[PDB]
């Protein structure tokens, strides 16, 4: 299903500042009460970090495409776990091996199969009283995976598990890098109490996973859950909200 | 000595109905199964041999496939002339074993 | 293709019988035959087989030791000697034929049953 | 790939091998390993040897010359060769020239051996290429091809993906010695600690 | 082990002849073979050699162009065809086997004569 | 150090060798039509040998695949192995004489 959703509202992209954030452990070496000088790929201090938002208030569903040049510092701030995962690849036409990190219903699942990416690949959940669970009946990311080379299932991260829209508490940092046919992911979680923006603080990101995929990555997309509910009654193709 | 089983034992349908019969072998007999259809007062006749072929002359309504242990016979339309009994048979080696039997009815 | 059967008996307590099933409508010397019994209302059971050349014979577990098979190409007919008669041997016997699969110019047997005869209801009593 | 189970409990009699034995393979590091298994003449299962000649499989389907392999010739009576028969070994038996290793030349057409093709008639100078083994419940082990596994001993420059050593040795403390942990080597005496590492 | 030879000719002026030698008691396919000529009282002569696989066959200076050799392992027999025979072709022909030495399991041919046949006399006149 | 490693199972020169190697062709007389097979070259050994050794011990060791005890069927043969000189050969298969 290529769905090809519509009703897109335009606003300029907003920027904000990186207040001493985006530092990860470069190696697996232990040190104590020392100052160490390292030379590597980092997020510079006080840089301009973009501010993507998704609130209905006017739609503002936010699933652009981005380039992958040397690495990415991703940060999310929310409470309802609106975001699901990330999708990586060069051509995105099922001719080049891609990557499909998804939180899924139960556990984090990873593939390296080629996927027939439509114009608008995304995920969503449905809302009804027939079953209490909010099933991920939306699987409109590809059509047929001809062949695969890797596959993984791991432990999903744990959160506040709050299905509300109060003040933000869940803050997640991630760093994605790719060198020498090796795909590295670092991450961290930090509880916060703020309406928006980022706090003034420092914390280092611990290595999360390494992948020996040996593939080529140039383009980036995010995958967010289009949680349909009674707030936007109507058919699936036109009535849908992305929450906050 | 392979013990060779067929299920079910009693189903009913009429004219435009599709039915399914399961049949199991104790060992791995691969694609060697023979399907028959025995009238109460007439000798049995073969329908499907080698687990994929269909005997020249049998109507193409019957269709079955399988390899190894489990086998499935699917009848798209139960026209009111197939109310008979079906037996399986494995041809791996001696002794030849038949099925327990399945009886059809008309609803 | 047609198979005829004969040799019925109303009562046979512990005696000797000789059934015979003939073949007509095809080459009798390029096919193998069978004997498949059937109790009155029970399932279907096989008891004996003769190879197409007739040098090799096989029987069943409860059949071996008492039943003998024979065949003749001059009369295109095979016979079954049937002895040591118990009270629980009543059934309906049939004469059958093997399917011959031809692949790459080679003929093979032991693939199913194609031709069936009329059938003989063989019963024993006291 | 833990080749340990290959020699841990096995009874492969009449084993020949040119090159390096598959056992104790964790010493050597490589990227790609190939094991090629194919179907051959049923009567030549004992007759496969380096060099030599023969009427069959020499002018129609040539075996690889200068083949570097590891023949583990163990007989099989229950893994394969199921009783009654089997029809899967279908390949061309007649051709004018040789055949390269793993050449998939299958066609429904009637192969023409003579100068004049036959018009689908069983006559002179015309033979069908495809052939099916006449497997029988008592066919015999001399005519039913029993698989003999063989590998490819080859080298190619590439970064290793399937490779890793393991030796294992007891851990000795309070006695200085040369040591080799995973990758890191050195010399000294090892004692218990109270430092706390991150996971 | 034994070799048999036949194909003598009482007179072959400008005719074709066939000499045949067969083997028994050993494998015919695992050895190369020689045809040997002996003049009536002169030194021993060689006319042709056939290999074990038949890929390489060799003849002599006066033999090439008029004589031919061949073999067949199905019948364990090899033959020599004689064409355009001059009057000086009267001799005794022999069919012999080649010595094969096994060094480190490798067999080596073309070493010498081990087994000799009886010898068939072929005479030519006018 | 030029390897040709079977020849370094056979004959090895030291790292600081001083002297001259001389080789020439002998296709005319070392290899000829009708068998030439009398040279053997020790297919493989148990370990590399130090410079200027002979290693004439040629016995069926019980090492390799399994303890053979002289069976020779598991490549335990005293690995003097084959000869491999024929008049045609390739350009790099002829016999050479070297001092």
């Amino acid at each position: 299903q290529c769905v090809n959703l519509t009703t897109r509202t335009q606003l300029p992209p907003a920027y904000t500042n990186s207040f001493t954030r985006g530092v990860y452990y470069p190696d697996k070496v232990f040190r104590s009460s020392v100052l160490h000088s390292t030379q590597d790929l980092f997020l510079p201090f006080f840089s301009n970090v973009t501010w993507f938002h998704a609130i209905h208030v006017t739609k503002r569903f936010d699933n652009p495409v981005l380039p992958f040049n040397d690495g990415v510092y991703f940060a999310s701030t929310e409470k309802s776990n609106i975001i699901r995962g990330w999708i990586f690849g060069t051509t995105l036409d099922s001719k080049t091996q891609s990557l499909l990190i998804v939180n899924n219903a139960t556990n984090v699942v990873i593939k390296v199969c080629e996927f027939q990416f439509c114009n608008d690949p995304f995920l969503g959940v449905y809302y009804h009283k027939n079953n209490k669970s909010w099933m991920e009946s939306e699987f409109r990311v590809y059509s047929s995976a001809n062949n695969c080379t890797f596959e993984y299932v791991s432990q999903p991260f744990l959160m506040d598990l709050e299905g509300k829209q109060g003040n933000f508490k869940n803050l997640r940092e991630f760093v994605f890098k790719n060198i020498d046919g090796y795909f590295k992911i670092y991450s961290k979680h930090t509880p916060i109490n703020l309406v928006r923006d980022l706090p003034q603080g420092f914390s280092a990101l611990e290595p999360l996973v390494d992948l020996p995929i040996g593939i080529n990555i140039t383009r980036f997309q995010t995958l967010l859950a289009l949680h349909r509910s009674y707030l936007t009654p109507g058919d699936s193709s036109s009535g849908w909200t992305a929450g906050a | 000595d392979i013990q060779m089983t067929q299920s079910p034992s009693s189903v009913s349908a009429s004219v435009g109905d599709r039915v399914i019969i399961t049949c199991r072998a104790s060992q791995g007999i691969s694609s060697w199964l023979a399907w028959y259809q025995q009238k109460p007062g007439k000798a049995p006749k073969v329908l499907i041999y080698d687990a994929s072929s269909l005997q020249s002359g049998v109507p193409s309504r019957f269709s079955g496939s399988g390899y190894g242990t489990d086998f499935t016979l699917t009848i798209s339309s139960l026209q009111p002339e197939d109310s008979a009994t079906y037996y399986c048979q494995q041809a791996k080696s001696f002794p030849i074993t038949f099925g327990q039997g399945t009886r059809l009815e008309i609803k | 293709v047609q198979l005829v059967e004969s040799g019925g008996g109303v009562v046979q307590p512990g005696r000797s019988l000789r059934l015979s099933c003939a073949a007509s409508g095809f080459t009798f010397s390029s096919y193998a035959f069978h004997w498949v019994r059937q109790a009155p209302g029970k399932g279907l059971e096989w008891v004996a087989v003769i190879s197409y050349d007739g040098s090799n014979q096989y029987y069943a577990d409860s059949v071996k030791g008492r039943f003998t098979i024979s065949r003749d190409n001059s009369k295109n007919t095979l016979y079954l000697q049937m002895n040591s008669l118990r009270a629980d041997d009543t059934a309906v016997y049939y004469c059958a034929r093997d399917l011959a699969i031809a692949v790459a110019g080679t003929w093979h047997y032991y693939n199913g049953m194609d031709v069936w005869g009329q059938g003989t209801t063989v019963t024993v009593s006291s | 790939a833990d080749y340990s189970v290959l020699y841990n409990s096995a009874s492969f009699s009449t084993f020949k091998c040119y090159g390096v034995s598959p056992t104790k393979l964790n010493d050597l590091c490589f990227t790609n390993v190939y094991a090629d298994s194919f179907v051959i003449r049923g009567d030549e299962v004992r007759q496969i040897a380096p060099g030599q000649t023969g009427k069959i499989a020499d002018y129609n389907y040539k075996l690889p010359d200068d083949f570097t392999g590891c023949v583990i010739a163990w007989n099989s009576n229950n893994l394969d060769s199921k009783v009654g028969g089997n029809y899967n070994y279908l390949y061309r038996l007649f051709r004018k020239s040789n055949l390269k290793p793993f050449e998939r030349d299958i066609s429904t057409e009637i192969y023409q051996a003579g100068s004049t093709p036959c018009n689908g008639v069983e006559g002179f100078n015309c033979y069908f290429p495809l052939q099916s083994y006449g497997f029988q419940p008592t066919n015999g082990v001399g005519y039913q091809p029993y698989r003999v596994v063989v590998l490819s001993f080859e080298l190619l420059h590439a970064p290793a993906t399937v490779c890793g050593p393991k030796k294992s040795t007891n851990l000795v403390k309070n006695k200085c010695v040369n040591f080799n942990f995973n990758g890191l080597t050195g010399t000294g005496v090892l004692t218990e600690s109270n430092k706390k590492f991150l996971p």
